[PDB]
């Protein structure tokens, strides 16, 4: 034997078609979650938990697959979610269209990869231009525009009966998030869920929510202006970096130590009560001595916070992060807090910290969600998410793009025209760039139960003379316009879905060997 | 090629394994030779197509370099590990002809051992090797070209061309090659008293997976992969005039050194031996603040203690990093590096000769990962790449794809002689050594005349992974090279031919100037040196002993 | 006292004898000390 190696080797022709049926099952699993009638897929976990969803992100990320080119089709699900977070599923059915329909030669024509692949990047250049050509800006500021864009997402979804609603908490938390260009991050966006509950009774709420209960009885739970100080120190007696080792000497010493440990934590808390907050917030757990000196002054005593807490609550009330005490100030302090109130249910203690809403650096703010049960809720915030992300695209991006299978289609269109206009050795690869777009609005054909022979062919005819916003209806699977459609999708949604598909097949293509199990 | 493996002598013991000799150890090592060799040739050229390789974790590595592909194949033949740490050699000093010089070693072997067999002895065989090369070399120099009434950088942006080829960025080639020829001009340094060089890997590569490739922006200047300490800190810096600092004290709760053991005998100096303790790390950034540093750079970590006053003062934390990183920060914006906090008196002081200069500092946030921008330097300029892609297993590819062609413009620059690419060579050597050894003759001949012909494993390999005829062009390469060596340098025509062909894309012998495909004159030196070395050690090896580990 | 120092990489031809003491040993760099000192005294330190 010779080195690691050998085993079977797939070698030829059979080594390229093995990576294209591999990949091509990656989107046949998903291939019923497009769409606004798309199933559902349940998950089983190791860890014995459940994932339930139609995002073909979510699906695609749990889902253990063993092949060397079926795990590049795993890596675009995060391509495109955290770039944009909306069209995962789209990206999947695309790339894995366009490798079987793009580049079923070389079994056939024998045509060399990098010719196709070469055929691949001037498709590209011109599918981001017939994209550019249907796309109609559309206004940023007008708050109607922007609930039928967030239902875009939300079509596809379980949330579209409580669509109504579910605009409203995806418009308010994105505008509020948003610092004047216009850049947001959903990291300061709070994922936080409420067990049981009412949709509609759910409601986007300044401030941050905290989970702990007060911790004397004697403190306020209801405070007209809260001031919230931030402390990353413990109040307890700190050791040191290096031992004390006292030696005592005499009887009296001992009972100093333990004297100026309860005066040590009381310094630190007569330099708290300058400021006279009503509220601290201490990062690390705090000692029962120093609470008693607080409550005297008014001050109020929390559970340990975590680190990722500590910066929303300094975005909502202004303050300002103090670890020294010696060095805190006025000017650090929060401020306008509209309420503090606690609210008793069975679970867990709950928190409220209310902003008096009345330039400086960005609001926080949390959304509260009641559904039916634990998973229902993790659905939901997925599909906020993804909600929430397309009005991301609108501020940076404010053109519009079709949608409902329209900018696939019209791709398809204007490549077909050009194929035989360019004639030479590449036509083939790149007049079957056209077939592969096609793919995408024929799958909502096949959910709906409709004939896509027809539809289809009616579809292209319609295109060119009618207009280019002509597409297929989800839910009545017929021939309409996205005029009268009503909803609309970002470009960079479809911009990303057609870079990221076909710089993806040219990474396959490329493949001509295969060894597994060399080393690790 | 072995069968029957070999029968046991009792009279010949040794401990371990057994003891094979005679033509079946160079029968192997040409086996173990064509093993990793046939791996390299479908690789080459840019018809040619990578393979793909698993760690049993469930992650691959797809890359056109054979000198990763050889990395992650642990030869357990003992004269395999020559080629694997020949590859590894290739692309440490040149950079460049990683997969040629593995090709090229191989067919030496193939030939030679087929030599051997002729009964003419190995020594004379080597000598018809170092004798063919040491004239190969002069004909390497009498082909140079220096770069002369071109326009502008064209001559860097076609050698860096041919480098991009083979690799998943080839067909981006055009975007990606001002933004090569513009990396390495910016971090351009003197050394050596006027001598120009180049640092290696002083481009940053940054992974962002998002958008197209053919979008990757260059920015004017160095960028760091970090994350901000503290989210409260401004990430965008306006003005100019920027002043970095760039230092190796971390700002922690530090420990007292261990041979120290404190003994107090008061409780009343419990209060000031630990208020002390953060009290010492207060004097060293207390200066740095009052002397205006907008960032702070820090090779270790920062504890939230010392992160409160960059706050109020509205300066910008900075956590681990790598320190190779940290070093050409400062360079370019003219800080000094500072291991240890000291001065020459006895007392702790601060001067603004530490703090750099630029135009900004601001992080930009690539999908979800955030680095640092830095643009417009002072002292010296410098630059950075943002590779992006469709996924991050095309980035890794991306990253050695550029990490090449920075290895064949440095070499460019260093010497203006280049050579004609695209086989052009190999079949030039062919032509030149077949009139050679015609006077010597004797028993040297056939062994220069193998030595010819071994080189041609190049172009006709190429021609392989096409798909096309491989035949109908090398019948070309040989008619133009042979007839334009006895051309004498005057009435012209001549030699104007034979410095072009084998054109893979359109199939056709076309002049490789106005192609734009070029090679460094350091790419084609040292390679056939190394080459030979690896063929040189495994013919001289008749017998292979193995001993059984303990 | 001939001292043959190995070096990893390069080639055979490069082999060359050097007119001084060759130090095997490389600096250390980490605070940025200067790598070229030309007319200089070359000292040895036994203590640390």
């Amino acid at each position: 034997v010779f080195m690691n190696a050998s085993q079977e080797r797939t070698t030829g022709r059979q080594a390229q078609i093995s990576n294209i049926t591999a990949a091509k099952a990656v989107a046949d699993v998903i291939r019923t979650c497009l769409g606004p009638k798309a199933m559902l897929k349940m998950l089983l976990d190791p860890m014995g938990g459940l994932v339930l969803t139609n995002d073909g992100h979510a699906i695609l990320r749990e889902i253990d697959v063993a092949h060397p080119a079926a795990k590049s089709m795993l890596e675009l699900s995060r391509t495109q979610d955290e770039e944009v977070g909306d069209g995962t599923t789209t990206v999947i059915i695309l790339a894995g269209e366009i490798l079987a329909q793009c580049a079923p030669y070389l079994i056939e024509k024998n045509i060399h990869p990098v010719i196709i692949i070469q055929a691949l990047k001037k498709a590209l250049t011109d599918a981001l231009e017939v994209i550019k050509q249907v796309s109609k800006p559309v206004d940023v500021e007008n708050d109607a525009a922007m609930k039928k864009l967030i239902q875009a997402s939300i079509g596809t979804k379980y949330v579209i009966h409580w669509s109504e609603k579910m605009c409203e908490l995806a418009l308010d938390a994105v505008k509020t998030v948003r610092k004047d260009f216009e850049i947001d991050i959903k990291r300061y966006v709070r994922v936080e869920k409420i067990p049981g509950g009412d949709v509609l009774d759910s409601r986007v709420l300044k401030g941050v929510l905290l989970n702990k209960d007060v911790v004397h009885p004697k403190m306020s739970r209801h405070i007209e202006n809260p001031r919230v100080v931030l402390l990353d120190c413990p109040l307890e007696y700190k050791k040191g970096e290096s031992q004390t080792n006292i030696e005592i000497e005499k009887e009296e010493d001992w009972n100093r130590i333990l004297q100026i440990e309860e005066e040590q934590v009381q310094l630190m808390c007569e330099q708290i009560l300058a400021v006279r907050p009503t509220l601290v917030i201490t990062e690390k757990g705090v000692s029962d001595l120093a609470q008693h000196y607080l409550l005297k002054g008014g001050c109020s005593v929390l559970r340990r916070v975590k680190k990722s807490d500590n910066n929303r609550i300094a975005r909502v009330t202004g303050a300002t992060i103090v670890n020294r005490v010696e060095d805190l100030k006025e000017s650090d302090v929060g401020t306008n807090c509209g309420l503090f109130k606690v609210e008793m249910i069975g679970d867990e203690y709950f928190s409220f910290l209310d902003n008096c809403k009345e330039s400086g650096l960005q609001k926080a703010c949390t959304i509260m969600l009641r559904g039916g049960s634990k998973d229902i809720l993790n659905e939901i915030d997925r599909n906020l998410q993804d909600a929430m992300a397309v009005a991301r695209n609108v501020m940076l991006s404010p053109s519009l793009s079709p949608g409902g299978g329209a900018t696939e289609m019209a791709v398809s269109v204007k490549l077909a025209e050009k194929a035989k206009q360019l004639e030479g050795i590449q036509q083939w690869p790149y007049q079957a760039v056209a077939d592969a777009m096609e793919c995408i609005p024929r799958t909502l054909i096949q959910n709906a139960g409709g004939d896509p022979i027809r539809l289809l062919s009616q579809l292209r005819a319609k295109h060119a003379q009618g207009n280019f916003t002509t597409g297929i209806d989800g839910d009545k699977g017929k021939i309409v316009d996205m005029v009268s459609y009503g909803i609309w999708e970002p470009e960079v949604i479809k911009q990303q879905s057609v870079k990221t598909a076909i710089e993806s097949a040219c990474l396959l293509l490329r493949v001509d060997d295969i060894v597994s199990g060399v080393r690790k | 090629m072995s069968q029957l493996f070999n029968n046991s002598r009792s009279d010949t013991l040794f401990l371990g394994g057994e003891k094979i000799s005679g033509d079946d150890i160079r029968n192997q090592n040409v086996l173990a030779t064509m093993a990793v060799a046939n791996v390299v040739k479908s690789s080459l050229g840019p018809v040619g197509l990578d393979k793909m390789l698993v760690d049993d974790i469930g992650d691959f590595t797809v890359t056109n370099d054979g000198a990763t592909i050889l990395s992650l194949l642990d030869v357990q033949h003992p004269a395999g590990k020559i080629l694997v740490e020949l590859a590894q050699q290739q692309d440490r000093e040149i950079g460049d002809g990683t997969t040629s010089v593995v090709i090229i070693a191989s067919e030496l072997l193939k030939r030679a051992n087929e030599l051997v067999k002729n009964k003419i002895h190995p020594t004379t065989i080597i000598t018809g090797f170092r004798v063919a090369l040491r004239e190969a070399i002069r004909f390497i120099n009498e082909v140079l070209s220096t770069s002369v009434d071109t326009l502008g950088k064209e001559t860097l942006i076609n050698i860096a061309k041919t480098s991009m080829s083979s690799k998943i960025i080839g067909a981006d080639s055009d975007f990606f090659s001002n933004m090569v020829v513009d990396a390495l001009l910016a971090v351009k340094t003197q050394n050596s008293k006027g001598e120009i060089k180049y640092p290696v890997k002083a481009v940053n590569v940054l992974k962002a997976h998002g958008k197209s490739a053919t979008e990757s922006l260059l920015v004017p200047g160095y960028a760091l992969n970090c994350t901000v300490a503290s989210q409260a800190m401004p990430k965008r810096i306006a003005g100019g005039n920027v002043k970095i600092a760039c230092l190796d004290l971390n700002l922690q709760k530090a420990r007292m050194a261990m041979g120290v053991q404190i003994n107090i005998d008061d409780p009343e100096q419990l209060e000031q031996i630990r208020k002390r303790e953060a009290g010492i790390v207060l004097e060293r950034v207390k200066k740095i603040i009052d002397a205006g540093a907008q960032v702070v750079l820090t090779t270790k970590g920062i504890d939230d203690l010392c992160l409160k006053e960059f706050v109020e003062a509205k300066i910008m934390g900075v956590r681990r990093c790598k320190k190779e990183d940290l070093r050409r920060i400062a360079r370019a914006t003219g800080a000094t590096l500072v291991s240890s906090m000291s001065n020459l008196e006895g007392e702790e002081t601060f001067e603004s000769s530490y703090l750099g200069l630029c135009d900004e500092v601001v992080q930009a946030k690539f999908s979800d990962d955030e680095c640092i921008l830095i643009k417009g330097t002072s002292k010296h300029s410098s630059s950075s790449i943002i590779l992006r892609g469709a996924n991050d297993y095309s980035l890794d590819e991306m990253e050695r794809s550029l990490h090449d062609s920075l290895s064949v413009v440095k070499r460019t620059l260093e010497s203006g002689n280049v050579v004609p690419g695209g086989g052009c060579v190999e079949a030039a050597l062919n032509i030149y050594l077949d009139n050679f050894a015609t006077t010597v003759g004797s028993r040297e001949q056939l062994a220069i005349a193998e030595f010819a012909a071994a080189l041609l494993i190049i172009p006709k390999t190429l021609a392989v992974n096409a798909a096309k005829d491989s035949s109908e062009l090398v019948a070309k390469l040989r008619s133009y090279h042979a007839a334009s060596q006895m051309a004498k340098p005057e009435d012209v025509k001549r030699r104007s031919y034979r410095n072009y062909g084998l054109d893979l894309i359109r199939g056709k012998i076309v002049d490789e100037i106005h192609a734009g495909v070029l090679e460094p004159t350091i790419s084609k030196v040292k390679s056939l040196k190394s080459a030979l070395e690896a063929c040189v050690a495994i013919l001289r090896i008749d017998t292979m002993i193995t001993v059984d580990p303990e | 006292d001939i001292r043959l120092v190995k070096k990893v990489g390069g080639t055979i031809d490069d082999t060359e004898m050097i007119d001084g003491v060759v130090l095997t040993q490389t600096a250390i760099k980490s605070a940025g000390g200067p790598t070229r000192k030309e007319k200089a005294k070359i000292g040895l330190i036994q203590f640390q």
